[PDB]
């Protein structure tokens, strides 16, 4: 998925947030890795993506 | 005269009182009340508390 720069802290177990609660929820016993990278070059437009 | 028997009674009640008193001990946590810990913290740190 694609999120904001400040919302990367919310992709974690047990977090209270908007995308955490209503978009993507992680379990408390989650195992695995979260990968985040900037996509300004591809997922942005000057007029607004 | 009857110090020994009373002593046994004295020890037993005191032990229970001490055990009851131990419920009011933070034990290095923010609060001694589980409901407050759940109502105030996220599950990653609430689990620790």
């Amino acid at each position: 998925f694609v999120i904001r720069g400040n919302e990367v802290s919310q992709i974690a177990p047990g977090q209270t947030g908007n995308i955490a609660d209503y978009n993507y929820k992680l379990p408390d016993d989650f195992t695995g890795c979260v990968i985040a990278w900037n996509s300004n070059k591809l997922d942005s437009k000057v007029g607004g993506n | 005269a009857l110090g020994k028997l009373q002593d046994v009674v004295n020890h037993n009640a005191q032990a229970l009182n001490t055990l009851v008193k131990q419920l009011s001990s933070k034990f290095g946590a923010i609060s001694s009340v589980l409901n407050d810990i759940l109502s105030r913290l996220d599950p990653p740190e609430a689990e620790v508390q």
